[PDB]
């Protein structure tokens, strides 16, 4: 079986440059039989190029496709708006086809601080019995960002998860949400409850609390 | 032209089997390899298999043999995919892709690539129970207000199977708003969040809502959110 | 390869 490696798993760049994306395979491609995909957040994939260097008609000629045996690599000579979005190399020179893991090309922006705000379960949630606390880490680039829940200075493990939007195609942030489950007592049995925040963009964790009571 | 059509989303439970149908309407299908690709949730792109109507000439991928089976009607330009003993590792977008003919079709030489996809089929497997989702407030305070700012939001939670959709006073707030992907919580069940930014000055003077969708389910749901 | 047989019977399907 072929395995391909596709590198990096993510790259950063701003419209209007030059994006090469990188494919490697563990064992020699047969007849060049190597081809790339194109596939926005909500859609399906489409094709970009096939036999490692041919573009079906239709598509741009910002694209293009090079390389031989082991290696190949993808080209856009002039990176618009739509082409931010996930590439993917294959291989079909033998009956087993095989997927590279996919190549993410984000916006380059400046580096944004996450705004942070804190959510009490509700009224109405409590009275099902289990009570969850979100933390919001809003409009922040880059992706990579630390969330850490605290009650009464506790530190939180294992009954918190987090999910993070897709790049904002107007200014090119991520946000993300932190999302603390607990049973309604012991939300109960404790009185204070914080996220703490850790992103390139600050120097000090920024730090979000409230206790129960306020509003 | 060639457009490929599938069959709607599935729910299925560990153990079973599923049949996803794809329709070709506008080349040639018996002389064209048609292949099924899927993508689980979060992850890449996956080959399974694929058939040559023609004389129904196989290529299943080692990792499905026993488990899958591919046909084509060439009486209804149809093609099946089988899968058996399903587990919920096989949760994910299914989809049909026809190889390409230097054309651009214009039914000519055959390129072994995939120029032609379906839109998609999504399989989930679970031992989880269709159900609409609570949504509760995510209640404005002064812990998620901050100058002229304030975030306020729905979650929407313990819903089954994919997908809701989100919007906000029936589509009359649009900018400031995310809805985050959902994430499976530990009951087997999906939950999300949508949250948007407004006006603190607009929160005596406005009532935000959102409207929840859950197709699977039936369910229509709108929150009243208001500060705490 | 697998991927190879439509060439095959388009190859045959033109000399008829």
């Amino acid at each position: 079986e072929i395995v391909l490696t596709q590198s990096p798993g993510t790259q950063s760049l701003s419209p209007g440059e030059r994006a090469t994306l990188s494919c490697r395979a563990s064992q020699s491609v047969g007849n060049n039989k190597l081809a790339w995909y194109q596939q926005r957040p909500g859609q399906a994939p489409r094709l970009l190029i096939y036999g490692a260097s041919s573009r079906p008609s239709g598509v741009a000629d910002r694209f293009s496709g090079s390389g031989s045996g082991t290696d190949f690599t993808l080209t856009i000579s002039r990176l618009e708006p739509e082409d931010f979005a996930v590439y993917y190399c294959q291989q079909y020179g033998q009956s087993l086809s095989t997927f590279g893991q996919g190549t993410k090309v984000e916006v380059k922006r400046t580096v944004a601080a996450p705004s942070v705000f804190i959510f009490p379960p509700s009224d109405e949630q409590l009275k099902s019995g289990t009570a969850s606390v979100v933390c919001l880490l809003n409009n922040f680039y880059p992706r990579e960002a630390k969330v850490q829940w605290k009650v009464d200075n506790a530190l939180q493990s294992g009954n918190s998860q987090e999910s993070v939007t897709e790049q904002d195609s107007k200014d090119s942030t991520y946000s993300l949400s932190s999302t603390l489950t607990l049973s309604k007592a012991d939300y109960e049995k404790h009185k204070v409850y914080a996220c703490e925040v850790t992103h390139q963009g600050l120097s000090s964790p920024v730090t979000k609390s409230f206790n129960r009571g306020e509003c | 032209q060639v457009q490929l059509v599938q069959s709607g989303a599935e729910v299925k439970r560990p153990g079973s089997s599923v049949t996803v149908s794809c329709k070709a309407s506008g080349g040639s299908f018996s002389t064209y390899a048609l292949s099924w690709v899927r993508q689980a949730p979060g992850r890449g792109l996956e080959w399974m298999g694929g058939v040559i109507p023609l004389l129904t000439i196989t290529n299943y991928a080692p990792r499905f043999q026993g488990r899958i089976t591919i046909t084509a009607d060439r009486s209804t330009s149809t093609a099946y995919l089988e899968l058996n003993s399903l587990r919920p590792e096989d949760t994910a977008v299914y989809y049909c892709a026809r190889e390409g003919t230097t054309g651009w079709g214009w039914l000519g030489k055959p390129i072994g690539a995939f120029a032609h996809w379906g839109q998609g089929t999504l399989v989930t497997v679970s031992s989880a129970s269709t159900k609409g989702p609570s949504v509760f407030p995510l209640a404005p305070s002064s812990k998620s207000t901050s100058g002229g700012t304030a975030a306020l939001g729905c979650l929407v939670k313990d819903y089954f199977p994919e997908p809701v959709t989100v919007s906000w006073n029936s589509g009359a707030l649009t900018s400031g708003v995310h809805t985050f992907p959902a994430v499976l919580q530990s009951s087997g069940l999906y939950s999300l969040s949508s949250v948007v930014t407004v006006p603190s000055s607009s929160l005596g003077t406005q009532t935000y809502i959102c409207n929840v969708n859950h197709k699977p389910s039936n369910t229509k749901v709108d929150k009243k959110v208001e500060p705490k | 390869n697998w991927f190879n047989i439509t060439n095959x019977l388009w190859l045959i399907x033109k000399k008829k």
